[PDB]
């Protein structure tokens, strides 16, 4: 219980349960309420709504909370999420693209970030002082993902429409403004065989995730797969497994903070925990009870590595405890539409950015208070977390 | 923000414990880990003999011993918890004493989940490797090989994820592990045949089998038997190749084993701990086959007895078994080949002393001399306790004291075999038959005048000057050489002598005496109006009583004329302050420079700086005392000389290195006294009391048992009791209520009270389930009896606990917050606020106050009481009317487990929001957010430093200082709460408390530091965190870094990587800390070594500057 692991804890000291966390708190995920102030409508070029689709929080210091976001017009717009006023979350904005983003990154430890497309380009944008660094090209369909390496700040690899893997080096010579890639594996996902989102465990190991051919693949990068005249053959390979026979391809891929398990949303509607640091294969942990019927669905974790929260196609995320699967899910309504790219804050367990199509990018934050004193009617809270049954 | 955090008192808790031959291969040893430390010991016939501690820098995690082939003595394996590997060799180069570090490392992976239950780290039996099972799926194993000097291990990844224990079979041809695993078919024990060649894990000897459910470890059975023995907490199973016996003990199912350790080579024996401290020992008996090697023919357990809390158990030499707990003293057991009493094999012989698991702590002074002592709840469970930690080092009711002095009537046995005890009216010689004590009066002194000196002069023939007399007579001639009697014939208040020479001062009257054996001669008569209340001759040294300076005091302001021996002519003029006369002059000889103490009646002591150079007076420190007259006489302890002065607060004066110590012995009261170093009271000197004839480390430790766990204290200085919050557990009785496991300091309560609330008139207890019952005690502060226990609500538990008062109301209060917690509930629900007050022998409750969640914690606001109701602090005013009223609510939190306050700021600690800063607005009469830490730090203790600086304690043994960034705008860029401390402590932190140990009696001597803040750890270390300004911060910053250089650590870990800012999600240097150990260890550095830190750099900055420096900043450690 969480107040006996509190109350215990003077006399017995620090005991690991398992997770980073030292107390269990599945019992106050219930408290998860979304204030009308965040009802946050990504407005499009025309005035008309637009659904914003892909968001994701900073990392660099004293700045661990603005949340960016995406939209299918290019507009990137950085939130601020501590602050409580409608207009001044919105303290930076600019046309990332003219052709929509798929994909956002923060540079670790640093104020840059990297927008995915589908220009076949990818930006390299320098947030605290607006311009383009560079724009990088090569890929011949639109890109899917960007993925930062957490122990390599200045190399980030990306994922397209088209099929092909490249890792980029910002490092590298700048040439007429166009980056170029450094090492290339094409045919990555090989049977429209696009890959979905790419995904880097290690400064070297990257791990990349198909759309049609459903199985994981993990690539090392100390090799170059530029010059290797065939299709490539991955070091480690999850395999599917599902028990639908259809074509399958997964949306999502996440890590723990200690980088050892892997979460993959998949299109039968299941969260496979995979393990990368053993011989087990198989799968850990089967989460299901949410609707994956989109590729545009993607999931995050909790900052302790103790909750999976995931977007659905039934407008609600999800949120399961990492330990107990069999438990069913907290759900997250409040929304009229599917909730895509949700991301839980890594630097505060409070926030979690519901990130979603219904045009409102919601933020929740914790009510403890539930009693308070005054209670606003339903004006006041637009989202109410239930426990599913 | 600049603090300077040291270490009060070193942590005691026990991590881990191993037996070997470390110092050399003939002599036992016990290697015990406190935490940060490491206690090495030679176990003799009478016990453990101390020889070498070394503090390694790192939290000691796992500690092995091993024997390669071709060494003598084995080597030590430590495994920090920060991932520190390293293997120690102990080398006794001659008398020094030194540990050599023949390999090193990091084996921490940046890719891997720190596995459950703990870091486990095995070596193989025939000593050619090391398997550490790090992480979750990987078993790291680092080659022993002789070149492989910086522990270059090698991962090996396998299938089963979740790995129980791990150990190496005995007997195996190749390395062969054994381990418990767990799949979602059940725990299982499969085993593999690990190779170097091959670097991967190969089949085991023996297939796996599925062990019972609940197996927490696994004992390898030596080579005798073979196998493994997989304890869980039903049954006892031995797994070797298709051997496989079973045994279901019933007096196992009680609570799990937790400790295990090898009784016999062979095997034969073993022991196993517990929760509840028993000490089971598990018997392997022998089958031996007709041709075949001995099989094992049934496991037998029985029980030896209840111990401590045992957190680890290793069988010494003999019959005596060491066993460390965590959470009580860890004594050492002798196990008994007989039963003596109640069916136990175990008699306890001599028990160590260990804070802890302190709870809470409180600062207080109980005689009141501005010098407070800690008064921790230390312990848990069953060895809860309350233990009385201060600072710092036989009653017969006889008159005034008018002398004392060792009376050596024995030829040189250096033994006082007499006492001449003297009060005003008579006089009795205590005649000391070696321990023996009896007055027999000896017929070479006479009884009839006060007597006031009887000394020794030479040819062992004593003097004895008595009052309106002088007689000298010598004892062992028994003959009156010289009966020289006093031509004056008054009270000689003032008799000097020393060696062969006694200058006497028959109240005003100076005579230059050449006092010798048969030779009492009256050259000079020289006579002055003014009194000689106190005068003495002492010699410079080894000269035999030649004193070629002198000094003189004077009565109108005592001025001590200081007057050059060539010329006797006027240099320098000193004047003193100061009218009353003083009671002792002493000279007082340390260290090279001399000091005279001037001990004025009341209680100011002048210690001016005499020189035999020039003797002028130096600075005049003043050093306060009670009104009690003071007399200062030196001390025999050591072979260099030193004083012992008495007054109502007796003081040691043991004088460092140019500095001079006043620390107060532990000595009610002290005004008359003689050294003594008799066999009787070796270190106990003969010291006479004001009224009664009595006989006499840094950090004393009184122990009060209270035979249960307590978790809050505090003082109330009007009743003069104490506020301890025990919690009893007790078994739940088959046919309803609950039965006592033992007499607790609870239930032996005198005049104890049940609480009889009805706010919770709305849980099932089955006959197994052990419920716990929570008591509010009150204990005397002198004599430490339990004068009440108020037993709470059944399912009611006690968190918070304050004594302040309350509003207008000059009665002062008992206050303690509870809170009702169901095992089903995951949270409180309904917590009460209850308010007690000890009028008479007994606790009445004058209000209730039932709130919605619990308590945890309480503190008094300007009259006010404001308590953290379930994440929500709540502010209540104490009415006239005798009842809590609500008012500043404030639900921003989220389970404030944490408040403390200052002034109208509160510092809402929260449980993984970081600190908050929370203000009172007196005419708003609302509460605001004034700053909030925002990175999630999950607290563990809270402390107000100043009104900008905020300390913390991070759960992950790491301190941090808050701020407030005043340098910004308010509109969210003040309410911005910036780290600026970062330091990686490495224990728990429990508790902060304001105060110091060390004694003030404002002392004004310029400290450079500003407050203190004592705390107190899971392991039982306290530390003083003070607060250093910018320029000392610098220097003591490029003190530390000149150490690191040129100190080398025991394990090769360098101390900046120690220190830094470690948490699984950051790890950042540390800033804004200065390490206390470091620097006071530059005292212990030999002056070559000291000069290297020393050169090039304050202006000149040379070692007489550092060392002033790091020995004024020790003074408050």
């Amino acid at each position: 219980m969480l107040f006996n692991s509190v109350l215990r804890q003077p006399q017995l000291g620090v005991l690991r349960n398992g997770w980073s966390s030292q107390y269990p708190l599945q019992s106050l995920l219930t408290g998860y309420q979304c204030s009308g102030n965040d009802e946050h409508t990504s407005y499009g070029e025309t005035g008309v709504p637009v659904p914003p689709f892909g968001c994701t929080f900073s990392s660099a210091p004293n700045m661990e909370h603005v949340l960016a976001v995406a939209n299918e017009e290019g507009f990137v717009r950085l939130y601020n999420t501590e602050s409580q006023s409608f207009r001044k979350k919105c303290f930076k904005e600019w046309m990332a693209h003219w052709n929509a983003v798929f994909d956002l990154a923060w540079v670790p430890g640093e104020l840059k970030l990297v927008t995915a497309a589908g220009d076949q380009t990818a930006k390299f944008w320098d947030v605290k002082a607006g311009e383009l660094i560079g724009t990088c090209k090569g890929h011949q369909c639109s890109l899917k993902s960007v993925a930062f390496s957490k122990f390599e700040k200045a190399v980030f690899c990306t994922g397209g429409r088209d099929g092909n893997i490249m890792v980029w080096d910002t490092r590298c010579n700048k040439k007429d403004g166009f980056y170029r890639q450094v090492n290339q594996i094409s045919g990555a996902h090989n049977t429209q065989q696009s890959v979905t989102v790419v995904l880097f465990q290690d400064e070297n190991t990257l791990v990349s995730a198909g759309a049609v051919d459903g199985i994981i693949k993990v690539w090392d990068l100390r090799k170059n797969y530029t010059a290797y005249r065939q299709e490539p053959i991955a070091s480690k390979s999850f395999l599917y497994p599902g028990s639908s026979t259809r074509k399958l391809g997964y949306s999502s891929l996440i890590l723990d903070s200690t980088g050892s398990t892997l979460f993959a949303n998949c299109t039968d509607d299941n969260i496979y925990m995979f393990n990368m640091t053993g011989l087990k294969t198989s799968p850990v942990a089967i989460f299901n009870g949410h609707q994956n019927s989109t590729f545009y669905v993607k999931s995050s974790l909790s900052p302790d590595d103790q909750f999976l929260v995931s977007g659905s196609s039934d407008e609600a995320a999800y949120i399961w405890k990492v330990s107990t699967p069999w438990q069913p899910p907290t759900v997250l309504l409040g929304h009229s539409q599917e909730v895509t790219s949700v991301c839980w804050c890594p630097s505060d367990f409070t926030k979690i950015a519901t990130c979603s199509d219904d045009n409102t990018l919601k933020i929740w934050r914790l009510n403890r208070g539930l009693e308070e004193k005054p209670g606003g009617d339903k004006l006041s809270t637009v989202g109410w977390a239930s426990q599913k049954k | 923000s600049y603090n300077y955090v040291v270490t009060a008192q070193k942590p005691t808790a026990v991590n881990g414990c191993v037996t070997g031959h470390f110092t050399s291969a003939e002599d036992l040893n016990l290697l015990i880990a406190k935490n940060t430390r490491l206690e090495i010991y030679v176990v003799t016939a009478e016990g453990l003999r101390p020889v070498k501690e070394v503090g390694m820098y790192g939290k000691i995690a796992v500690m092995e011993l091993f024997r390669p082939k071709g060494e003598s003595k084995d080597l030590l394996f430590i495994l920090t918890a920060k991932y520190n590997a390293c293997i120690l060799e102990y080398k006794q180069s001659g008398e020094s004493i030194d540990i050599i570090t023949r390999a090193h490392g990091n084996v921490q992976d940046r890719i891997g989940r720190p596995s459950e239950t703990g870091i486990i780290g095995i070596i193989d039996p025939e000593c050619r490797m090391i398997g550490l099972r790090l992480y979750d799926g990987l078993f790291k194993v680092i080659p022993l090989d002789r070149d492989n000097k910086e522990l270059k291990a090698f991962n090996i990844r396998l299938e089963e994820l979740h790995v129980i224990d791990v150990k190496f079979l005995y007997g195996c041809q190749a390395p062969t592990i054994c381990f418990v695993y767990q799949d979602p078919q059940g725990r299982h024990v499969k085993t593999y045949e690990v190779s170097l060649r091959e670097k991967e894990f190969n089949k085991g000897p023996w297939k796996q089998e599925n062990v019972e459910a609940e197996a927490s470890m696994v004992i390898a059975v030596p080579e005798p038997f073979g196998g493994a023995i997989i304890i869980g907490q039903e049954s006892i199973t031995y797994h070797n190749g298709d051997k496989y016996l079973a045994i279901a003990p019933p007096i196992i199912k009680q609570s799990t084993i937790v400790c295990h350790n090898r009784v016999d080579p062979n095997g034969s024996r073993y022991l196993l701990g517990d929760m509840e401290g028993r000490l089971f020992m598990l018997l392997l008996e022998k089958e031996e086959q007709m041709d075949g090697t001995v099989t094992l023919k049934d496991l037998r357990v029985e029980l030896l007895g209840e111990t401590s809390i045992a957190e680890c158990l290793t069988y010494l030499d003999n019959g005596v078994v060491f066993v460390g707990s965590r959470l009580g003293d860890s004594q050492l057991v002798k196990l008994n080949v007989d039963s003596n009493e109640q069916g136990s094999y175990v008699v306890a012989m001599e028990t160590f002393t260990n804070l802890g698991p302190i709870v809470d702590m409180c600062v207080v002074d109980l005689e009141r001399q501005g010098q407070g002592q800690l008064v921790t709840c230390s312990g848990a469970f069953k060895e809860g306790s309350l233990r009385i930690i201060r600072n710092g080092i036989a009653s017969i009711d006889l008159p005034g004291i008018k002398g004392l002095w060792p009376l050596r009537s024995d030829p040189n046995r250096e033994t006082d075999d007499t006492l001449v005890l003297s009060f005003v009216g008579q006089t009795r010689v205590l005649m000391l038959n070696g321990e023996e004590v009896e007055e027999t009066e000896l017929m070479g002194f006479v009884d009839d005048q006060q007597t006031f000196f009887c000394g020794n002069v030479a040819h062992q023939q004593l003097i004895q000057i008595t009052s309106a007399s002088v007689r000298l007579v010598s004892q062992e001639p028994k003959a009156l050489v010289s009966e020289w009697k006093e031509p004056q014939a008054k009270n000689i208040s003032v008799a000097s002598c020393n060696s062969s020479q006694v200058v006497v001062a028959v109240g005003r009257a100076l005579y230059y005496l050449q006092i010798h054996p048969q030779e009492l001669r009256q050259i000079s008569h020289t006579e002055m109006e003014h009194e000689v209340a106190c005068l003495d001759i002492t010699p410079l040294g080894d000269s035999n009583g030649l004193s070629p300076l002198c000094a003189i005091g004077l009565w109108t302001d005592i001025s001590a004329r200081i007057l050059k021996l060539p010329s006797f002519e006027l240099l320098h003029k000193e004047m003193l302050g100061g009218e009353i006369i003083p009671r002792s002059i002493l000279m007082t000889t340390f260290e090279s420079s001399h000091y005279l103490l001037c001990a004025l009646g009341d209680g100011a002591l002048f210690y001016f700086g005499l020189n035999i150079e020039t003797g002028l007076l130096s600075d005049r420190k003043k050093v306060t005392l009670g009104t009690q007259p003071t007399v200062l006489r030196t001390f025999r302890s050591l072979s260099t000389t030193n004083v012992f002065a008495c007054s109502d607060r007796p003081t040691v004066i043991y004088s460092s290195n140019h500095k001079l110590v006043f620390s107060n012995v532990n000595l009610k009261e002290v005004n008359y006294m003689c050294p003594l170093n008799s066999d009787g009271y070796p270190d106990s000197l003969a010291l006479a009391n004001n009224s009664t004839l009595t006989i006499g480390q840094k950090l004393h430790i009184r122990t009060v048992p209270l035979y249960e766990s307590p978790r809050k204290i505090c003082y109330q200085e009007v009743s003069q009791c104490f506020g301890v919050l025990s919690s009893r557990i007790e078994v739940q009785d088959t046919s309803g209520g609950t039965t006592a496991l033992r007499p607790s300091a609870s239930t032996q309560a005198l005049s104890s009270s049940v609480s009889s609330s009805k706010l919770f008139s709305s849980h099932e207890t089955s006959f197994g389930e052990e419920v716990e019952v929570h008591n509010l005690l009150i204990i005397d502060q002198h004599t430490f009896e339990v004068l009440h226990a108020h037993q709470f609500l059944q399912n009611e538990y006690a968190l918070s606990l304050v004594s302040c008062k309350l509003g207008k109301d000059p009665n002062t209060y008992f206050i303690v917050g509870t809170a009702m917690v169901y095992p089903e509930e995951a949270e409180p629900k309904q917590g009460r606020i209850v308010v007690f007050q000890y009028s008479d022998g007994k606790l009445q409750t004058v209000a209730e106050k039932e709130v919605k969640g619990a308590v945890y914690s309480m503190v008094e606001f300007n009259g006010k009481l404001l308590a953290s109701i379930n994440s929500t602090v709540r502010l209540y005013e104490w009415t006239t009317e005798k009842e809590l009223r609500t008012e500043c609510n404030h639900y921003n939190n989220i389970m404030a487990l944490y408040l403390k306050t200052k002034g109208d700021f509160i510092l809402v600690g929260d449980l993984m929001r970081s600190v908050l800063l929370l203000a009172y607005k007196p005419m708003e009469g609302n509460f605001e957010e004034i700053a909030r830490d925002f990175n999630p730090n999950w607290m563990s203790a809270v402390e107000i430093l100043d009104d900008d600086n905020f300390l913390g304690a991070e759960n992950a043994f790491n301190l941090f200082v808050c701020q407030k960034d005043s340098a910004a705008t308010t509109d969210e860029e003040r309410q911005h709460l910036q780290e600026v401390g970062l330091f990686h402590l490495g224990e728990f932190v429990n508790v902060f408390c304001h105060g110091s140990l060390v004694m003030q009696n404002l002392g004004e001597t310029s400290t450079p530091t500003q407050g203190s803040v004592l705390f107190g750890t899971v392991n039982g270390m306290i530390g003083l965190v003070t607060s250093l300004s910018e320029s000392w911060y610098n220097l003591l910053l490029d003190m530390q870094n000149r150490l690191n250089k040129v100190i080398k650590s025991v394990g090769k870990i360098e101390h900046s990587f120690w220190r830094s800012f470690h948490t699984e999600r950051k790890t950042e240097p540390a800033t804004g800390f200065i390490d206390g150990d470091l620097i006071e260890s530059f005292l212990d550095i030999s002056r070559p070594k000291m000069q290297e830190v020393v050169a090039n750099l304050k202006r000149e900055a040379t070692a007489d500057d550092l060392i002033k420096v790091v020995e004024e900043l020790t003074r408050i450690h």
